[PDB]
């Protein structure tokens, strides 16, 4: 059962931790560039105004 | 030439911002230069970028910080701003209005040129066909130099793009198997890096063929958009008269942009992005465009444009109207810099539009083109190996990517990493490039022939 | 033939090249011949409307450009097609437009790129992310669109 | 009778653009109409935009190439554009301004009509009930139109609105348990697509009871300002004085936006939004509103004016006022054509405003309404686990999301996609939605009552 | 005192929106307030916004209708705005303009103030030292308002600022281990809650202590400017002058902020960043900082200015620019109040700044700033404990985890929601503090001295 276990952990921690690293380095980083690309387009569009 | 007397004039309407507009001026001319002399004595001068009946506007380069409304004396030249020029310009230091700052005599001019220049006829203008060795591998390989052509190294704020640039100053040659008279503004800069510069240059023994013009953090800000064209405009005198190769280097062009935005604010001029003139374009092709071989003349202008990237955003205005308009560009950046790799050039947002004819059988050797390609699609794969990677693991890699990330890591230690003395030939750098292409089995150089795999590879 | 109006020439020449140009077209379609002119750039004649413009102290649209920024490249690119010509001879000619644009930072956002996405019947969409890898031409495939797939079916 | 000789002024005061300004002008009439002879005779006409003192704007259609302003002789006509109107306007094509282009003859003017519109009391007005079966599942199930609807269609640049549009005038008709005249504006519209409809309404039989009014992207853009008014006007005397149902069509109020826009910029109005007139939107209502059905008559007006969308937004101002004006959208989207559907019309963000009173018992069938909430929830779930499976993958989805994934797919495929030749009526559009139900178990049906799921779901 | 008989003119030159323009106005000054009189008999006060030489530009506070440019007299006083002050009117109510509003008389002046001011000459300035306890102990024992600082609470829209507001008016006081007062001022309220701070004050026995100021929401918005300079510079006298210590509260300062715009649109100023006046960071300064302690006198100002955030986003140049020039915030929370605790106050993302002055032994208690410190750690990982139970269960926890758990729920339930009525002074607060605190084994009470602990944590 303990190696059993081990087994099912294994798995599931590089699951886990493949999904966080995603987020962390695909997922947010484009939420952050979208964030800041439209901040920026914002304040160009308040200047020809 | 202009025989009649000047006059001089007491009748300023009004101050508005950087701009003295006068009235009561007999024929106005656009484009003609005034000096103006202030109440205490100070001497400063400006050009009418207006004129309308008998008004002018005078933009004063100086500034107008203590510019009178009555006692002010301005008077007409009568011509727009022609700068004498001269051969022996050459080992002399002037500043960002044309002065001599090395203790030494004003120019005996041999001509008056007119700082606006004028477009070199398309028809007479020659095709760049003659390579430049850097020895720098990133560059001679993988984005070579032409003779006339125009490449900035994109940079950020605390990079060596000075040391990359004074590098290539001392060991450019060519790849025929030469001394080239340098032009560098010094515009927008401190005094360490004026100073670094000047000081290499009488290092490397080359300063009687250096001419320099500076123009520190604390000169005025509208002679900062003058300095380019008094370089360019030597650089034209000495390689379209002369028959002199000049190779000229313009310091950080974004404090020419920033320069140029503050007028275009106060003559309130339409804006394209960040502020910037909807002319920008065009006022930097005036600039930019002051470049390459004419046709029946043995002389050259060659520009390394180098510009500092406002917070390492490659789409900001400057950077991209630039690479509208030049060459490419070689580019650097932190992530190799924070690396301690030198030079910290990144080929990947890298190119070269000359590079297609200046390399090859009877440029250099008959693979260069085959092994740049390929170079590019390992070193992109290996970047893109790395993000994913980062997620996934090395455990979720199989042998088609590790290869990429073996050849990825030794192609930035083996063919970036060079060091600010190390000068490698041409040749030197292909034969790297297959060093590193002799990772991969030959199925996976999916970018080269086999009609060149099978003559160079097996070495 | 070809038109040189290089980007250190004068602004102003920026109009009179484009449609010298397409005069020329014209002209030769109407002998009979098929056409096929190319502007590389676009970009730089609404360029020269915005520079214009602000000289003129008109009031602007979109971004600084012109608001008859749209009707200039309307008529413009409706000058081309396949015509039967005038005259007794009964000539067939054509004049195609293949115009380069120059969005700033490579966003399709900028009112040149979307009015010309308005007027264009064929969408040649190029990636600068498949350029930095070399892999050219750099077409996107992906927004890339043409119109004209169902005309030449048969 | 207004027996008055015309006065003909010469006192041009200046051209500026689109606009022409003459003064010393004799009691100047506001939106009058003036004629100008060029001095090589060509012959053109405008509408005043402002008078003030002796001083009057006029809008020239036609444009103003060639106007000087010493010759230029400008006849005012001394009353408001009211255009000739005829029940024989039928089986012609005109220009944009309503001249002859079919080698006819110019309009007999049966009467005139002010173009800018005879505002109808909204206590005589009928509200709209009888459904237009429109051929298309995406609208006579879900988005149903009623007779004297406003319901445009929105698009961007590049998607199939013009298909979409001419299949819903030669498929229109009433549900059943005698058919439409076309009004055709064509404001900025390119050639192919002027022959795209001309053609389609030929090879139909249509054009008997066609009235088309083609303003094409070559053609002068001011000129496009009217069209539309001269349309409806013609539209508004065949439905309320004929006794006619008419279709209006407006291929683009875009490009009649942005004609505004020329114009408001030309006489340096204070912008709103993206540089548009403050007052888009009233010049939106008095064009869109001409529509529905008035006490006593038997004829109707029914609009589906098309608007291309800038950027592909939908919040740019021409969409967004017109939105707030129009009973709803069509809204053609891109995700949908680029997958090869047709035609691509998303349900979710369009709606029509009049579908929850023109459907149901005795007009169509019991259930209509139920089975169009529940596919349109089980749509909007659809896309929402398709955003979590991007994210968490197939395999992280419960049973439920399944379903509603297998839905999205099959709802998209069977009951979206129909091709632009077949049409379907309401009730094989139901028979199909039902279809697409059967695929939940009744459980989760939870926007149709039991009873309605008994009498039906099993079948 | 002046004695110069006042001028009446009737001379106006013209009325535009909110502004008179007047004409042969004698030697007129900048901000002079002058007084209308109606053809009705109608009164109406404005204040002088430009003088161009002889054209005095008023602008009314009070609407504009009815007045004509034949009859309308405007009598100059040829003064500006001078607030009567007085001890006195502590515990009277006033409107925007000065006026009673509470049936009482009109002040009786002691002496007349500039509303504007003077900024306090920084070498007097005071380090703030002791508290002033505000009754709540979410703000109490966690984020202390020191005796001289300005510390604002950020709210979103629809959550109870102003119910606290009035909490802290009525609790509000000095530690007592006769000279405190509460200046209160609204800026644009409504109605329902201008009644509920009045009558809110008066029947709890507060309002001896209390100046209420009420500026309705239908009130001139150009009162609502002066609102706050009235409440300061009655806060002034009473403070500096009267030897006191005074605490301003400055309620829905976005309602401010927003009548700041109204008044540069009247200008015609061109809007700067997001709507708002480029000049909106000095003027939050001006009222803010007129506040603090004076070296050689035994008063204080404190502030507790509240703002709404527009959006819920703190990022907004309202919140934005006040943060940046205050010393912490409280910051009201929305799930906080969801949840139905009140004070709905979030601990974790407030801050005070002067409290390490505020509170310890001679000010406070001894073991002020150990409680606070630990009660705050123990809150943050309460919630970090919370967020791991979500994911692994009750059952994965193990001892410590339960205690944070039964911290978390008891400190919210018992430390923070205290309801309206209940006034807990600081020394009971921290009591409560230290039965929540018992609650763990003195190990596990790391950020607590054993000095501390040993003295207070038993019994």
């Amino acid at each position: 059962s303990l190696q059993t276990s081990f087994v099912t952990l294994d798995e599931a921690i590089k699951i886990t931790n493949r999904r966080v690293n995603a987020i962390e380095h695909v997922i947010i980083p484009r939420i952050e560039r979208t964030l800041a690309y439209i901040i920026t387009e914002l304040d160009e569009r308040e200047r020809e105004e | 030439y202009l025989s009649q007397p000047r006059l001089t004039y007491k009748t300023v309407s009004g101050v508005n911002g950087p701009l003295v507009i006068l009235d009561h001026v007999k024929f106005p001319r656009y484009a003609e230069i005034v000096h103006l002399t202030l109440p205490d004595g100070t001497k400063r001068s400006g050009q009418v970028l207006e004129v309308s009946g008998s008004k002018a506007v005078v933009q004063v380069f100086e500034g107008t910080s203590g510019i009178d409304a009555k006692k002010t004396s301005c008077e007409f030249t009568g011509d727009i701003l022609r700068t004498p020029v001269s051969e022996d310009m050459l080992g002399r230091v002037f500043n960002g209005s044309g002065k001599p700052i090395d203790r030494g005599p004003v120019v005996l001019a041999e001509d008056f040129l007119d700082i606006m220049g004028q477009p070199i006829n398309p028809q007479c203008r020659i095709y760049p066909e003659e390579m430049i060795q850097t020895g720098i591998s990133a560059i001679d390989g993988m984005n070579s130099i032409a003779r006339g052509q125009k490449i900035p190294i994109f940079s950020a704020a605390g990079l060596p793009h000075n040391e990359i640039a004074a590098q290539i100053c001392r060991q450019a040659g060519l790849v025929k198997k030469e001394n080239f008279a340098i032009v560098f503004a010094a515009m927008g800069v401190n005094m360490e890096t004026a100073r670094f510069f000047k000081s290499d240059f009488e290092e490397n023994g080359s300063m009687d063929n250096v001419c320099l013009f500076l123009n520190l953090a604390n000169d005025p800000t509208i002679e900062r958009i003058i300095t380019p064209r008094l370089a360019l405009t030597t650089a034209e005198f000495l390689a379209y008269q002369c028959e002199k190769h000049v190779l000229v280097i313009l310091t950080d062009m974004s404090s020419y942009a920033e320069a140029l935005r503050e007028v275009s604010a106060a003559r309130e001029e339409v804006p394209g992005r960040r502020g910037f003139p909807g002319y920008m374009y065009t006022d930097l092709a005036t600039i930019y465009e002051r470049a390459g071989r004419v046709e029946g003349r043995n002389g050259s202008i060659t520009q390394i444009p180098i510009l500092t990237m406002p917070n390492d955003d490659i789409t900001h205005p400057i950077p991209d109207l630039t690479g509208y308009i030049t060459e490419g560009q070689i580019y650097v950046d932190r992530q190799l810099h924070n690396r301690q790799i030198y030079p910290p050039i990144n080929v990947l947002p890298s190119l070269s539009r000359l590079m297609k004819s200046a390399i090859g059988e009877g440029m250099t050797r008959k693979d260069h083109a085959d092994v740049s390609n390929q170079l590019y699609a390992c070193y992109a794969i290996g970047k893109d190996v790395q993000a994913m990677k980062a997620v996934v693991g090395e455990e979720a890699l199989t042998s088609d990517d590790l290869l990429y990330l073996e050849f990825l890591q030794k192609f930035e230690k083996n063919f970036i990493t060079q060091g600010p003395y190390e000068n490698r030939t041409v040749y030197e750098t292909l034969d790297i490039g297959w060093q590193l292409l002799r990772i991969f089995p030959k199925e996976m150089l999916k970018r080269i022939p086999q009609s060149t795999l099978s003559e160079f590879y097996p070495r | 033939a070809l038109v040189a109006n290089t980007s250190n020439m004068p602004v102003a020449a920026r109009e009179a090249s484009i449609y010298t140009g397409i005069t020329l077209s014209e002209y030769f379609r109407d002998m009979g011949y098929h056409v096929s002119m190319m502007a590389d750039s676009t970009s730089r004649w609404a360029e020269a409307l915005r520079e214009i413009s602000g000289r003129l102290a008109e009031m602007p649209a979109d971004s600084g450009y012109p608001a008859y920024l749209g009707a200039r490249l309307a008529s413009f690119y409706e000058r081309a097609g396949r015509v039967k010509c005038l005259g007794n001879p009964e000539r067939e000619g054509s004049v195609s437009i293949v115009g380069a644009v120059s969005p700033p930072g490579g966003d399709f956002s900028d009112p040149v790129t979307s009015a010309t996405l308005g007027i264009v019947q064929v969408f040649w969409g190029l990636d600068k992310k498949l350029a930095q890898r070399k892999h050219f031409p750099s077409v996107n495939w992906l927004i890339s669109y043409s119109k004209y797939m169902r005309a030449l079916d048969e």
